[PDB]
């Protein structure tokens, strides 16, 4: 009756920015990121690849309401490195992290099925 | 009603195992070693044979309005 | 700074699971891609039954449910195949689907086990994994079940049909070192599979500096997709869409 | 400087009243040169201490061993050279009473100084002498070494 469609879970509907950046004015060098149609599986693996970056002072994600599909991210960053620079980054690593493991992964399958 | 096709929990495929169930327990067999002769490991799918209740037999006693 | 290393070692590797060790990785990471490996990897299953003729005891949406659940192969179609949604057609070209045709008509006395292996498909790389077969519904004399479906891709976060995960085992810290976990009484829990204490032992001695790496993964396959395919298909999946973000995001700060 | 107290100490008892928290101990300590009584609350978990050990003890108003002042904030990224660099266990609490034996008409000779580094209790007696770098909600930084 009121239940939602199931693709309104990870489908942008028309005009829904996938992406939304603001500056946080409590603090200097401080961003939030809210993604729109997304879950744990991004938020968790991009808040902890930023906390892995020696330069981020903070970085946390959260999901408002889990009835609603958003993440907001904040990401606070030293003052000679932005926020954004650092999301960039850690997508950047993540992706080269993944194409390892795929390659690794095809290799163990090969050596696994000749042997 | 019928067996359901997935487990529950795990959704492993249990539909195609009713009846090679109880083909094993007309073979005397006790109901751990039949499911154990089904490969279901996890009690989650386990639960499913060893539970359901086979209403379609009794529901094919009427005959069809056609 | 970077990506860590992550180094793959396959255990086992059957027909119906593989067994496999990630070492030199964060636990998100890992946690992700297993809940890529269940709700993320598109397969093919049955959407849109269309019923034509219906005599059988259980009701119209109940065969369609059933039919929605039986796992269809979709080891090498799916990549190629496109989401209807996205497709220019009237929802079903043999470019975003899979047309099935079930007509079944019970002649004898005897009760007739409508079962997976009456689903005809017409494209037969896309069958029933079964192809003992799944049973639909038995029929009594004088019963019919006839009816035409389709086959879409999706994936596990819309439906559950679109799961291929039978049960994805996944573990870490077998012997209990960093302590995410606190035993009231250690002793009397057994020891995992991956356990590498002697029998006098109940947990690892206690590390400060410990983080979690060498995950334990265990991907059962409901029939589907290989295991195998099911990582790489994981894998590749979380890759786009984390090269999707990255292009969203440089959208953006342009 | 900025260190209010040093000294080193020895623990003449561990968990006195029964284990209550599985990763804290309520070490009881004494002072051979100053005879301070020490009552402090250690995560045993990261830096185990067992019974007869001795450590040099440091209550520091800051860790930069210039004067400047902490600001309370964490700041991972610090280029200043640390005095914690020089400690196995830091821990940072403020101090939330200064009894004293005082009568209205004479001041305390001995005091007693309780601090509580987030929830971790600690009490420091002894005589007044040693104890006026502290006053009440003033953060303080606890140093401790293990001395063989
Ligand atoms: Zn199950
Ligand atoms: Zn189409």
């Amino acid at each position: 009756m009121n239940a939602p469609p199931a693709f309104e879970s990870f489908l942008l509907f028309e005009g829904e920015k996938k992406i939304t950046i603001n500056k946080d004015t409590k603090v200097p060098n401080a961003c939030l990121f809210t993604i729109n149609k997304e879950d744990h599986t991004l938020g968790n693996i991009i808040k902890s690849q930023l906390l892995k970056d020696p330069q981020v002072l903070f970085a946390g994600y959260k999901v408002p309401h889990p009835l609603e599909h958003k993440i907001i991210i904040r990401v606070q960053t030293t003052p000679d490195y932005s926020p954004q620079e650092a999301f960039t980054n850690a997508i950047t690593d993540l992706i080269s992290e993944l194409s390892l493991l795929e390659e690794r992964f095809r290799v163990a399958i090969k050596d696994k099925q000749e042997g | 009603m019928i067996i359901p096709v997935r487990c529950f929990t795990c959704g492993k495929i249990v539909g195609n195992k009713w009846e090679a169930y109880l083909g094993l327990l007309q073979a005397e067999y006790t109901e751990g070693d039949a499911l154990d002769a089904l490969g279901l490991k996890r009690y989650c799918c386990r639960r499913m044979l060893l539970a359901h209740v086979d209403l379609i037999e009794k529901l094919l006693n009427y005959a069809p309005l056609e | 700074p970077y990506a860590n290393q992550p180094t793959v070692r396959i255990t086992e590797l059957t027909d119906e699971n593989v067994k496999f060790i990630i070492e030199n990785t964060d636990l998100a990471v890992a946690n992700s891609i297993r809940r890529v490996f269940i709700a993320e990897v598109p397969i093919i299953a049955i959407d849109w039954v269309q019923i034509d003729a219906n005599s059988s005891v259980l009701h119209d949406e109940f065969i369609a449910h059933r039919l929605g659940l039986i796992p269809l192969t979709s080891d090498d179609i799916v990549d190629k195949l496109q989401y209807s949604r996205d497709c220019t057609c009237e929802e079903f070209c043999p470019e975003c689907s899979v047309e099935f045709t079930l007509d079944v008509r019970c002649n004898e006395d005897q009760t007739r086990h409508v079962t997976s292996r009456d689903l005809i498909s017409n494209s037969p790389r896309v069958i029933p994994v079964t192809s003992d077969d799944i049973l639909i519904v038995k029929l009594r004399k004088g019963q019919e079940l006839r009816l035409r479906a389709y086959a879409k891709k999706g994936f596990g976060k819309e439906h559950a049909k679109w799961n291929p995960t039978a049960g994805v085992a996944f573990e870490y810290d077998p012997d209990n070192a960093l302590r995410h976990t606190v035993y009231p009484k250690p002793e009397e829990w057994p020891k995992s599979e991956y356990s590498e204490l002697d029998e006098d032992e109940s947990q690892a001695p206690y590390d400060p500096n410990g983080k979690p790496e060498r995950f334990y993964y265990n991907v059962e396959s409901c029939g589907s997709l290989r295991p195998e395919t099911i990582v790489l298909s994981a894998l590749s999946g979380l890759k786009k869409k984390l090269s999707d973000l990255q292009t969203q995001l440089s959208h953006e700060i342009q | 400087a900025g260190i209010l107290f040093e000294d080193i100490f020895d623990v003449k008892d561990i968990d006195p009243e029964g284990k209550k928290f599985d990763r804290v101990s309520r070490l009881h300590c004494e002072s051979e040169s100053f005879k301070m009584d020490l009552i402090l609350d250690v995560n045993i978990q990261i830096y185990p201490v067992d019974l007869g050990d001795k450590f040099r003890l440091v209550i520091a108003s800051t860790l930069y061993e210039d004067g400047t002042l902490d600001d309370g904030e964490y700041n991972p990224t610090d280029d200043r050279p640390s005095r914690a660099d020089q400690f196995e266990y830091v821990m940072y609490g403020k101090v939330y009473r200064i009894e004293g034996d005082e009568t209205s008409t004479e001041a305390a000779t001995r005091l007693s100084a309780y601090v509580s580094y987030g929830g971790l209790l600690m009490r420091l007696q002894g005589d007044a002498n040693n104890l006026h770098g502290f006053e009440v909600d003033s953060r303080v930084y606890l140093l401790m070494k293990k001395l063989a």
